[PDB]
């Protein structure tokens, strides 16, 4: 049969199961029940056996169009008047700074902040195959971060190493995508914290050998899709422009869906 | 029986026997010298005894302090104070005096004032308002000088009297403030009749004034008689003390009057006659004796000549009376011809002196002719027809003795106090106008004329002349020195006076009517003679009581007054009810036939005319008779003044009452005297029937007859036409100017809009031009607009806002305010619906802010063209206001389908569910229909579901098996409830860690508001319950963390709630739940459960359900059955109401259910009281006392005296409960649990807690639905909704069979109620109000990032669904794509515009991209709004000091829904005293200043009068921290550190509850400053070694570092004076607060290829003394990392690391213990970085990053390492960098 929902808000019903406490309808019937399996039967008829496009930000609705805009209000044409002012970005300005450092606002509040990653290092990275990252500078952004890859292409003999470094630590059980993009932007990470390499052999000390540094990136899971952004590759701590940056947050939303 | 000792005059004898054919008891054998021309008895002599040794009289000094301040000291006690002080300052009880000199009256009357107040309270002398005595006076000229005699009598108690004599309603204010009142027994009645309030006079009274009863025998004692009764039965029915001290004259019997007054006849019967009075008031008795009226004139003036010349013989000054002021000026001059005739000149003549030659010039100063020509001769002028000033000449001459005679006119013997040797009556024939044809005058009239024959201690005799006729003589002499009986005539108005009282609700049934029968006056002059009233002697030998007599004339009243439909009286019963017709005749004092002749007469299409023959066709004018002298004046003003017609000519009366109006009405003048009275007694009368009828016409919802009275009592009450232009109620615009202005036929409209000089060039006057538009400027308009809200079908909801636009001036328009009648006229239907009063007040028209009234209106199938709301001035004539609303197009709401039908076969055994430990929670052995129906479409299916089911039914079941669902097929997942209310959030925990934590093998954990507590929270809920907000506040950023991926589902109780005003988060909540469910492809179940929604479909469409969990059940499908009565309670201001829904509250008690539990809510935290002592009065009289008591009363005495609270006697002493704000919530929950059973019986809720334990009962009425305070100044309906669940609590399934309700609301809404009571009520979204808010957050998230995805993310939010389906409830045009899709962007451009002016987007020049701002990410972070970010940026400036921090912290407006109680102007203004800093003196009413004051009172340790403050508090502090934290962000935004360093001082006090200018140590709990010199001395621990520091211990980590973690060596003994009582307390304080020290190094981050030099670690010691290691070698232009490395000793003892919690001693909630760091400079005063950081259980590494300038200075950068939850633990540290250039 067919397990119908109706509940007898649309044609009759019968005996209800008593193991699932479900509501059977006449379409079904005469038989076990779909959940549990069981005889079930009316009182009247167990009388006899006792006897014996797609927009980012929408949702599928019965609606013809999606609410569209419309720029012809007078309120937006006096806004178009005085909004000469603005598009202000600081972009990548090493002056820049924060001065209000809490690590517990970064994490909430995407600011579009990346970094240039080598390719050998930024796909095991952005993989999640390596857990430290090591560079001389430190960076007080704690907060989600985007990794573009190297515009250098990197040297196959080079991943012959990396992979014999960690062995130990992952080994070939892990499958390696092999296919090393180049001046990309695939990378998008989440930062936890950033210390000397002596606080990190002090409080990190199992995993304090897979990398050595000044100071310690220590991501945690980072995010994949299936597109390509082309950039053309910044200096170390830069805000990404915000043409890329929505774009790229688009087609986390797109890979999201798969 | 000879009561008392005192009274005299017990002698009579017989004399003569034949006096005009009477007897007339002869004193002293005066002689009768009749003749041919007049008849008269000769003048009456009385010589008192000489008072020797009987009493002393009173003095000052014996007396108590008030004695001796009220006493102005004249040492001098008239006798009447010897003989009346033991009783009138020493007793307390009801006492009468007669006398015949006023100065023996007032001096008692004012003496037994000050004896009650002094016997009220010892500090009633003190502080007033604990009692209200009242004085009544004749009319108004006694009244006003009486009260210019008590205000400058009584100085020094500060007791302020008033004059209230038919002159307005005095407003509840006013008489707040005052103490005492003067009216008049008119007044009074109509006042005490008209005084059901909130709160009423009669029972506060505690002392009643009574002067002159002697009225009784003449006129208008049914008045004083009735109040009397009133007084009497309040009295009795209060059972208090109220003092009645009688006064009067003379009595002819007083025993009866006594008893009718309550005084027993042996205390205070002190009757005082002509012996004993000072000066011998004899009197003369002439008459006259004349055929002819022409020679009866000529005889009593000639008789008059005689005795005037006798007293110019005599030489004294002598005054004589006229009827009328027309009539004196013809008696003045026909006594000057008489005076000149016969040569009497010489005899005449007033001396001369300098003096008289003074008077002369001082009256040549006057305008007045005919004092001029009076002066000469010995003559005088008195009349109130011209103006004071005169009037003070010649009193004063009067007073002096320059003249010999004076006229008056009767005027100054009731206002002002001159006597005279000798006074001539005249026998005058008074033409009064409620009498007519001349009737003569009474006694009380004369008896005061003879009052002013003793002119004080000047003259040793008395004279008095009276002139009249035989038959009035006779008349006369019968009741002026006879024993002629008082009698009453209280039958003609008995039926007034029964409507009366049964309108006052005092008299209901025929037994109490009877009683108050015999309360009056008239029932004692019956029992003395029967047979004068009607009744046979052998009928009062039948019934001594005369009980059937009365029972006879209350039933036919009854009858009569039933007839007329006044009131509802059931004979086969016997009770008789007010309506709202007799209520109205009864309140404007009309009599029966006159509101029968409306009956009779009145329609709904009357014309303008034939109102005026209504009017003059009443019966109160009946004794008015046309004359032949008064035909000749009607018919010339029917020719001349006649402006309308006049239906009955001029051969009636009514005509003439007619024309008299007419001529009335345009200020006209009339000849005739007597006339002139008749206009004036027409014109306030048909003043009060055109006011009565106006209100019936009100009530009948007449709009095109209500217009028209309205207008014409305008036009009655401001003597202007119609037509006429409303500049002519000025004074000020002299009236030709009026006329000018009307020549040009110019409108105040046109006037007004045409500018200032052209009307001063028109009108050739350029001043008188600018005055007119000043002027016209006051006149009063309103501008208002209506937008229309069709919430069903039928009934809509319209919203009117209205807003002053004219200059207010304080004369002109009144202080209180400005009145205003508002109605919803329709001209086709002809019926008004929804009329209100309004009321503008000072501050409403001078700020012009838009006033909302919100009402609804019933409409029907066939839309009308459109409906005229009208607002009409209730004082001022020509303002109206008219907003003709249209009806075009409005999209009314589609009929909903119905609910789905309950299937019941079998009920479904717990054992199905599977597992035992999961079934063990339950208690039933099977599962009734909605649980047996929802058993396995929920917990089974796994899809999201929506049930409906009614109150009661057990939707916590479907909860629990959806958890339980959670538990088992997701163990590594989380479940999160959401509830609406924060005690239904309480409640359902409580249950939740009650029956399943414990239990079952999960976890339950609370959510607080703190994101990071939130995460420890949230790592290991596996169970959250959460109020909304809070829920909203942990998903605000959900994109760029994962924490919340892991929870899959969201119980919402109570989803209906979202349609109310404070439930919008719920939308925005499940829209981006469902937002996040759809984008992360792990879908999230939703199950809403609520009570029975009309347009459920919608809101199931709203989660994604086609035909899978839609539950929507009938009310009818509860367990217990739920009955509902239809009652209706009409009245206005809400006055009569309470009294109306209390009478059948009890009855339906009985009826229903007697002696069973029922809770009741009618108390909105003011109606407690007044509810609980009206039950507990009217439940005595009935057949069981205890019948609410089924229990021992050795309980309730107990638990009464474990009741701390002082009102809560003789309620829970008896069966009468509650549960309010008050008993610090525990013992009102102990008498909740004695409800739980059966004991209570009966208990009154605040309506507040209708949300909590929810304990069942039986039988509900809902008394109290309205509630008003000061967030609108005016009444506002409960929510329908929260109505519903409020009364659906009743019901219990084991207790009773079925539940039972009542509705007790007026009239007028009770269709509205009873439309809604049974039709569920949709649920429309509000998510309008905050739509900005929300999207902030979207926006700081990264969610949104253009214009067009911000408009296409409202689709998944259930307004965009319910906008279609409804259109004209938001103000949508029309359902087409265009306007839907216009209107959506311009709201949401609306909303972006005000958040860029809040400083959060910026929209950039293309316009179509917008990126958040700083500020608008930290207002998302911290759950804010843009309107308080926007002031926060806007207030916010470097270098502010603390008191700047609580102002900005003042005005957040998060702070917007914090209510007010309508009292708190009050105890704020009063607590704004006494606090190191004020607010605005006139912004005691705003929210904001309430909070502010709230957050100066726990921060700085202040009492808090009402208990709920507290809870506030709470609510409060809660806030302040939030927002505290997000201020110093904004300053840590900004750059500056002053400001950050000041707000974290401000979150340190809020933390802390104290300030950074009292010393730090006053942290430590229950320490003050008062005992800190114990504190102060200090020696060292250890005994005998010298001083090392400081000596002192003042320092908080001073006092750490030398206690050390030991806190009992050496803290126990130095704080010893505590007495060991909380030592434990600061024990443990100073043991879980630690000390910190640190270790500070410099490292550098250089890119790459350089690695500059080594690590510097510079010493944290304070360094300065020329060292280069403090120098730190630092290249310029490169990023350096600060190492801090911070780490705690702990001392051993505690051996660290106890807790992670923060000791919080006043904050409510929970904090950990944070660590604030700060690294910037000082001479720039900016900060390089800012750093916070949680518990540091042992050591920790803080990574601060800093920069360097260019310029190689050796400055100096400092860190500050300050406490985020304690005071005085902040250390500085400076670093000194000598940063050079770099290669
Ligand atoms: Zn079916
Ligand atoms: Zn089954």
């Amino acid at each position: 049969r067919h397990p119908c929902d109706c509940l007898g808000q649309k044609h009759k019903l019968i005996n209800n199961c008593l193991i699932c406490g479900r509501i059977v309808c006449e379409q079904e019937g005469s038989g076990p029940c779909l959940f549990c399996g069981t005889l079930v039967c009316t009182h009247e008829e167990q009388d006899i056996l006792q006897r014996d496009p797609l927009g980012v930000l929408v949702n599928p609705n019965m609606y013809q169009s999606p609410p569209q805009w419309v720029d012809h209000t007078g309120a937006a044409s006096q806004k178009k008047a005085f909004r000469s002012s603005g598009f202000g970005l600081e972009f990548n300005s090493f002056q820049h700074q924060l001065r209000i450092q809490d690590q517990e606002f970064q994490e909430g509040f995407d600011g579009g902040w990346c970094l240039s990653v080598h390719q050998p290092w930024a796909s095991l990275l952005v993989r999640g195959i390596k857990r430290v990252e090591g560079r001389s500078w430190y960076t007080p952004h704690r907060g989600r971060l985007w990794i573009a890859a190297t515009a250098k292409k990197p040297s196959p003999q080079e991943v012959s190493e990396l992979q014999a470094t960690y062995r130990l630590l992952r080994g070939k059980d892990v499958e390696f995508p092999n296919d090393y993009p180049s001046g990309c932007l695939l990378g998008c990470v989440d930062l936890i914290d950033c210390l000397s390499q002596k606080q990190f052999k002090e409080q990190f000390p199992d995993i304090s050998q897979e990398s050595d540094s000044p100071f310690v990136f220590i991501c945690k899971n980072p995010q994949e899709m299936v597109v390509k952004f082309p950039i053309k590759g910044n200096p170390k701590i830069w805000k990404l422009d915000s043409k890329i940056h929505q774009g790229a947050k688009k087609g986390l939303m797109k890979q999201n869906k798969a | 029986h000879y009561p008392h000792v005192y009274d005299s005059q017990a002698e009579a004898m017989k004399t003569s026997a034949f006096i005009a054919g009477a007897k007339m008891i002869l004193p002293e054998g005066i002689q009768r010298e009749n003749n041919k021309l007049y008849e008269e008895v000769r003048i009456p002599y009385s010589e008192p005894m000489p008072l020797s040794f009987e009493e002393k009289p009173v003095y000052i000094q014996d007396l108590d302090e008030i004695g001796q301040l009220a006493f102005k000291g004249m040492k001098r006690l008239n006798r009447i104070q010897s003989i009346v002080f033991e009783t009138a300052y020493n007793t307390n009880e009801n006492m009468l005096i007669c006398a015949p000199t006023g100065a023996g009256k007032t001096n008692i009357a004012m003496l037994t004032v000050l004896h009650e107040i002094r016997q009220h309270f010892q500090q009633g002398v003190i502080k007033k308002n604990e009692f209200k005595i009242v004085y009544v006076a004749p009319m108004k000229a006694l009244a006003a000088e009486m009260t210019d005699y008590f205000s400058r009598r009584l100085e020094p108690l500060g007791i302020i009297v008033k004059e209230l004599t038919g002159d307005m309603q005095l407003s509840k204010s006013e008489i707040l403030r005052t103490q005492m009142l003067v009216t008049t027994p008119e007044k009074w009645d109509v006042v005490t009749r008209k005084s059901v309030g909130d709160v009423a006079l009669s029972q506060i009274v505690r002392l009643l004034i009574l002067d002159e009863v002697h009225l009784l025998h003449e006129d208008r004692g049914p008045v004083l008689e009735s109040i009397v009764a009133r007084t009497l039965r309040q009295v009795e029915s209060t059972q208090s003390m109220i003092r009645i001290l009688g006064l009067s004259a003379t009595l002819p019997n007083y025993l009866d009057v006594a008893t009718f007054l309550h005084v027993n006849p042996y205390i205070g019967l002190f009757f005082f006659d002509g012996r004993f009075r000072p000066v011998p008031l004899g009197q003369t008795f002439l008459g006259i004796k004349c055929a002819n009226k022409m020679q009866q004139l000529n005889n009593m003036d000639e008789v008059c000549y005689e005795n005037v010349l006798k007293q110019v013989k005599a030489g004294h000054q002598v005054m004589v009376f006229v009827h009328a002021r027309n009539a004196t000026v013809r008696t003045a001059m026909s006594l000057i011809e008489r005076a000149k005739n016969c040569g009497h000149i010489p005899f005449f003549f007033p001396t001369q002196g300098h003096d008289y030659v003074l008077a002369e010039k001082q009256v040549q100063r006057s305008r007045n002719k005919q004092v001029r020509e009076l002066f000469p001769d010995g003559f005088s002028i008195h009349h109130a027809g011209m103006l004071r000033q005169d009037r003070n000449l010649v009193e004063n001459l009067f007073s002096n003795g320059h003249i010999k005679v004076l006229v008056c006119t009767a005027t100054l013997a009731w206002g002002v106090n001159l006597p005279a040797h000798a006074v001539i009556i005249k026998g005058t024939q008074i033409y009064a106008a409620k009498r007519g044809s001349f009737v003569d005058l009474g006694i009380l009239d004369v008896m005061q004329i003879f009052g002013r024959a003793g002119r004080p201690q000047f003259d040793k005799f008395g004279e008095g002349i009276i002139i009249t006729t035989h038959d009035k003589l006779s008349h006369y002499l019968t009741l002026l020195t006879q024993r002629n009986p008082i009698e009453s005539q209280f039958l003609e108005s008995l039926a007034d006076n029964l409507n009366a009282e049964i309108a006052l609700g005092t008299v209901t049934n025929v037994e109490e009517a009877v009683k108050w029968i015999s309360y009056t006056y008239l029932y004692v002059r019956m029992r003395a003679n029967p047979l004068a009233y009607g009744i046979s002697h052998k009928a009062y030998q039948i019934d001594p009581t005369l009980r059937k007599h009365r029972e006879q004339l209350v039933i036919e009243v009854g009858r009569k007054l039933d007839k007329a439909q006044m009131i509802r009286f059931e004979e086969r019963t016997g009770y008789f009810s007010s309506t709202d017709l007799g209520r109205t005749a009864s309140h404007y004092y009309i009599k029966y036939n006159t509101i029968e002749t409306f009956n009779e007469l009145f329609d709904a299409h009357k014309t303008e005319g034939d109102i005026f023959a209504i009017v003059s066709k009443a019966e109160e004018f009946d004794q008015i008779k046309v004359r032949e002298e008064e035909i000749e004046e009607l018919d010339t003003l029917l020719s001349n003044f006649c402006e309308l017609s006049t239906p009955g000519g001029v051969e009636n009366s009514y005509g003439k009452i007619n024309i008299l109006l007419q001529t009335y009405i345009s200020r006209g003048e009339m000849d005739s005297f007597s006339l002139i009275s008749d206009s004036a007694y027409v014109a306030q009368n048909a003043a009060r029937i055109v006011r009565a009828l106006f209100e019936i016409a009100l009530r009948k919802r007449w709009p095109t007859m209500t217009y028209r009275l309205l207008n014409l009592s305008k036009v009655i009450d401001k003597r202007l036409w119609g037509w006429a232009s409303p500049l002519r109620q000025f004074s000020i615009l002299p009236p030709h100017i009026l006329t000018r202005l009307e020549e040009k036929k110019l409108t105040v409209d046109k006037l007004k809009d045409m500018r200032k000089d052209e009307i001063g060039h028109i009108l050739h006057h350029v001043n008188i031009g600018l005055k007119v538009k000043q002027c016209v400027h006051q006149i009063p308009s309103v501008m208002m607009e209506a937008s229309i809200q069709p919430i069903t079908r039928t009934v809509l909801r319209v919203t009117l806002s209205i807003y002053a636009d004219f200059t207010w001036n304080d004369q002109v328009h009144g202080t209180v305010g400005e009145p205003w009648w508002i109605w919803v006229e329709d001209p086709t239907n002809d019926h008004i619906y929804h009329s209100e009063y309004f009321l503008a007040l000072k501050k409403q028209v001078i700020s012009k802010e838009a006033q909302l009234l919100v009402f609804t209106i019933p409409i029907f199938e066939p839309l009308p063209s459109q409906y005229y709301i009208r607002a009409v001035s209730d004082r001022w004539l020509g303002a109206e206001a008219v907003c003709i609303i249209n009806f075009q197009h409005l999209i009314l709401p589609e009929r909903h389908p119905p609910h789905t039908e309950l299937l019941d076969l079998q009920p479904l055994p717990i054992t199905a569910l599977g597992c035992k430990a999961y079934e063990a929670l339950y208690n039933f052995s099977h599962f009734n229909p909605v649980q047996t129906q929802i058993f396995h479409t929920l917990y089974h299916t796994d899809c999201n579901v929506l049930l409906g089911a009614p109150t009661g039914s057990g939707k916590t079941v479907a909860a629990e098996l959806a958890i339980f669902r959670v538990f088992n097929k997701y163990p590594t997942s989380k479940a999160v409830y959401i509830a609406p209310l924060k005690a239904l959030v309480r409640e359902r925990m409580d249950d939740w860690k009650v029956r399943i934590e414990e239990k079952l093998g999960k976890k339950v954990i609370e959510l607080t508001g703190d994101v990071t507590p939130d995460m420890k929270s949230i790592a290991k809920a596996d169970l959250i319950v959460t109020t909304p907000e809070k829920w909203d506040g942990v998903s605000r950023s959900w994109q760029n963390r994962n924490y919340v991926q892991q929870v899959t589902i969201l119980i919402i109780d109570e989803i209906h709630l979202l349609g109310e005003e404070r439930g919008p988060v719920l939308e925005v909540i499940v829209s981006r739940t469902n937002f996040i469910s759809s984008h992360t492809e792990k879908p999230v179940r939703i199950v809403g459960l609520s009570t029975a929604l009309a347009n459920a479909r919608d809101l199931a469409d709203w989660l994604n359900i086609k035909q899978m969990g839609l539950f929507n059940f009938r009310p009818s499908v509860r367990p217990v059955p739920l009955e509902v009565h239809i009652q209706g309670f009409p009245g206005q201001h809400y006055c009569p109401r309470m009294a109306s829904m209390n009478k059948p509250a009890f009855q339906a008690i009985r009826s229903h259910s007697p002696a069973k539990p029922v809770l009741i809510f009618v108390s909105s935290r003011r109606q407690t009281r007044l509810t609980a002592l009206e039950l507990i009065a009217f439940l005595a009289t009935e057949e069981d006392p205890k019948q609410w008591l089924n229990m021992d009363e050795r309980e309730m005495e107990n638990i009464i005296a474990t009741v701390r609270d002082s009102n809560l006697k003789l309620t829970l002493a008896f069966g009468i409960g509650m549960h309010h704000a008050g008993l610090h919530e525990r013992d009102r929950k102990t008498v909740e649990e004695l409800f739980v059973n059966c004991k209570v019986q009966v208990l009154i809720a605040t309506s507040t807690l209708a949300w909590g334990v929810n304990f069942p009962a039986h039988l509900v009425i809902i008394k109290g639905t309205e509630y008003y305070d000061g967030k609108t100044r005016r009444y506002v309906d409960f929510p329908i909704t929260d109505v519903l669940q409020m009364m659906g609590r009743a019901g219990r399934p084991q207790f009773d069979d079925q539940g039972k309700a009542v509705i007790l609301v007026h009239d007028i809404k009770k269709d509205f109620y009873k439309k809604f009571l049974y039709e569920p009520f949709p649920v429309e979204s509000s998510l309008l109000g905050v739509l900005s808010d929300h999207l902030n957050a979207e926006i700081a998230g990264g969610t949104i990032t253009s214009k067009q995805d911000a408009l296409d993310y409202i689709t998944w939010t259930y307004f965009f669904r319910r906008l279609i389906m409804n259109p004209s409830y938001y103000n949508l045009g029309d359902v087409s794509h265009d306007s839907v899709n216009k209107f959506l962007s311009h709201l949401i451009e609306k909303s972006l515009i005000e958040l860029e002016l809040s400083y959060c987007i910026e929209i950039g020049e293309d316009n179509r991209s917008i990126e958040p701002l700083t500020y608008g990410r930290i207002a998302s972070y911290y759950y804010l709004k843009h309107q308080t970010v926007k002031m926060f940026k806007d207030r916010l400036k470097p270098e502010c000091s603390t008191e700047e921090l609580l102002s900005i912290l003042s005005d957040a407006e998060e702070y917007t829904d914090l209510p007010v109680r309508h009292n708190e102007d009050h105890m704020n203004s009063e607590l704004a005293k006494c606090l190191p800093i004020e607010s605005n003196p006139h912004s005691f009413d705003s929210p904001h200043t309430k909070a502010h004051l709230l957050l100066q009172a726990h921060l700085s340790r202040a009492m808090l009068p009402c208990p709920d403050y507290d809870t506030d508090t709470k609510t409060v502090l809660d806030q302040a921290l939030r927002v505290c934290q997000a201020m110093l962000d904004v300053a840590a935004n900004q750059g500056w550190l002053v400001t950050v360093l000041n707000i974290t001082n401000l979150i340190q006090m809020v933390i802390q509850g104290r300030w950074l200018k009292d010393s730090s140590l006053l942290t430590l709990p229950n320490i003050e400053n008062h005992h800190l010199h114990l504190f102060k001395k200090w020696k060292p621990i250890m005994k005998g070694p010298h001083a090392r520091g400081r000596t002192s211990i003042e320092s908080l980590p001073e006092l750490i570092h030398a206690c050390g973690g030991k806190d009992h060596v050496f803290s126990s003994m130095v704080e010893s004076e505590l007495h060991a009582a909380k030592t434990k307390q600061a024990w443990n304080f100073l043991s879980h607060l630690p000390v910190i020290n640190v270790g500070i190094s410099v490292k550098g981050s250089w890119d790459d290829l350089v690695e500059g030099h080594n690590e510097l670690s510079v010493s944290t010691l304070t360094a300065d003394k020329r060292d280069d290691n403090k120098w730190i070698k630092l290249h310029a232009d490169q990023e350096y990392v600060l190492q801090v490395s911070l780490q705690r000793v702990h001392f051993g003892f505690h051996k660290g690391k106890p807790e992670s919690c923060a000791v919080t001693p006043r904050f409510p909630k929970s904090k950990d213990e944070g660590w604030f760091l700060i690294l910037g400079e000082v001479d720039k005063r900016e900060l390089i970085a800012l750093k916070r950081v949680g518990y540091i259980r042992n050591h920790h590494v803080a990574s601060l990053s800093f920069y360097t300038p260019e310029i190689p200075g050796r400055y100096i950068y400092t860190l500050y390492f300050m406490s985020d939850c304690y005071l005085g633990l902040d250390q500085q540290y400076d670093i000194y960098l000598n940063v050079t250039q770099a290669s």
